[PDB]
């Protein structure tokens, strides 16, 4: 449900 | 220390402020285990709040909209953190920047937070959120925007205690008919599972997805090589058969039982239990439905699945075995006698699960009264295969109405 925004 | 980080993102120079908001950023999305409860009691999320409104500064919005959005990534009490901040009426307005970047972000906290909880969404839902979300959906769209986006619809369909709001519902359904024809594959599985969600919220859900026109186009996703799309699709038809006949009908007139001779030699268990359900729920229907089955010759599969299949298909299938008796003829059910049905049947009579053993002693009792002429065979079939010591040991069961069912069926049909 829940996404985090990882440095890609 | 995150003391002079907070202060720095107060600060009216705007090369500290950036740096701080950036450094806040960066330990919120370095690692995937971050510290977001330090980070809120810095109080530094009205700082990133305020930050939201700097249309002039890009780079800001989207360094303080990230930082947002990995906070509330984590438990339910950080994301009412951030809600609680009045952050989600500032994202509902950059939704509407006109840099791609800024508006992606926004969308991807306003999933964080709509995944939260069915009143969380409600309340992003009555500050208008779904116009605007799907007003992204484009040809001209980057598949990674239209993918974060399909994932917020998904969070949106997701929850049914309580559902969406019937307008979201009337609103989503047509961007939905719109991406089930797309060729990704990540934004099928999206657009599947929301159809999956909307459709096991009743029938009256299920009634507006067959209203959209969108069936047509979901049942081929039964013959979709990627197993993923495979498994929505499957909820999803099996959810519309739960409902009416006429409804299930729909299903059966996408010509959805072609599909199945693959779904139930499927190498994975939980395909072929997925679909023993879904056709035990066309069991379940009318003589036509059930004869439906009987001409795509999926019986013979079903059976060998009672026999030999993991337990949790072997359930769906006894349920669809018994199913069948509830309107089949007695010719229908004379098939099944034909297909040996009977020993794969009653061994099901043993097992723990003490539903598997009522519905198996439904089914016996209910062929037993249809097939007057041949009841005296059928006992000794049901004999033949040490039935009878079953359904005698059941007698001794916890259950009530196991042993009064087993007493009943040895009165009836093995004294005589």
């Amino acid at each position: 449900r829940k996404r985090q925004k990882l440095m890609p | 220390s995150l003391e002079a980080i907070v202060q720095n993102a107060s600060s009216d120079n705007q090369g500290i402020q950036l740096s701080a908001v950036q450094a806040a950023r960066k330990l919120l999305s370095s690692d995937r285990n971050p510290p977001i409860d330090d980070l809120i009691k810095s109080g530094i999320l009205p700082i990133l709040v305020h930050c939201l409104e700097r249309d002039d500064n890009p780079s800001l919005q989207f360094e303080a909209a990230w930082a947002l959005t990995n906070i509330a990534s984590g438990t339910s009490e950080q994301t009412q953190a951030v809600v609680q901040s009045n952050a989600v009426p500032l994202f509902l307005r950059l939704l509407h920047s006109p840099h791609q970047n800024v508006c992606e972000q926004a969308v991807w906290a306003l999933g964080n937070i709509i995944g939260d909880g069915p009143q969380c969404r409600d309340y992003v839902i009555s500050l208008g959120v779904v116009k605007p979300l799907l007003s992204f959906i484009s040809p001209s769209i980057p598949i990674t925007f239209l993918r974060n986006v399909t994932w917020v619809m998904v969070n949106l369909c997701r929850h049914k205690d309580p559902p969406p709001p019937m307008e979201t519902i009337q609103e989503i359904l047509p961007a939905l008919c719109v991406l089930i024809h797309h060729t990704d594959v990540n934004i099928l599985v999206d657009t599947v599972w929301a159809l999956s969600y909307l459709t096991d919220a009743g029938n009256e859900q299920i009634q507006m997805v067959i209203d959209s026109g969108i069936v047509p186009h979901l049942v081929p996703l039964l013959s979709h090589q990627e197993v993923k799309v495979q498994t929505a699709a499957l909820r999803a038809v099996g959810n519309i058969v739960t409902g009416t006949d006429e409804q299930t009908q729909v299903v059966l007139n996408c010509d959805a039982l072609s599909h199945f001779p693959a779904l139930l030699t499927h190498p994975k268990e939980k395909i072929n239990k997925e679909a023993v359900w879904f056709l035990s729920n066309i069991t379940a229907g009318n003589q036509q439905q059930v004869q439906a089955v009987i001409d795509a010759n999926l019986v013979p599969m079903i059976i060998h699945l009672l026999d030999k299949g993991d337990f949790g298909t072997q359930k769906e299938a006894a349920w669809a075995i018994s199913n069948l008796t509830i309107s089949g003829r007695k010719d229908q059910v004379a098939y099944l006698i034909q297909q040996n049905v009977i020993p794969p049947f009653c061994n099901l009579l043993t097992v723990k699960d003490a539903q598997v053993v009522q519905v198996v002693l439904d089914g016996l009792s209910n062929i037993l009264k249809m097939a007057e002429d041949e009841a005296e065979t059928i006992g000794n079939l049901i004999e033949e295969c040490g039935g009878l010591e079953k359904i005698e040991q059941l007698q001794n069961h916890e259950n009530e109405d196991i042993y009064k069912l087993a007493y009943e069926i040895i009165d009836q049909f093995f004294s005589s």
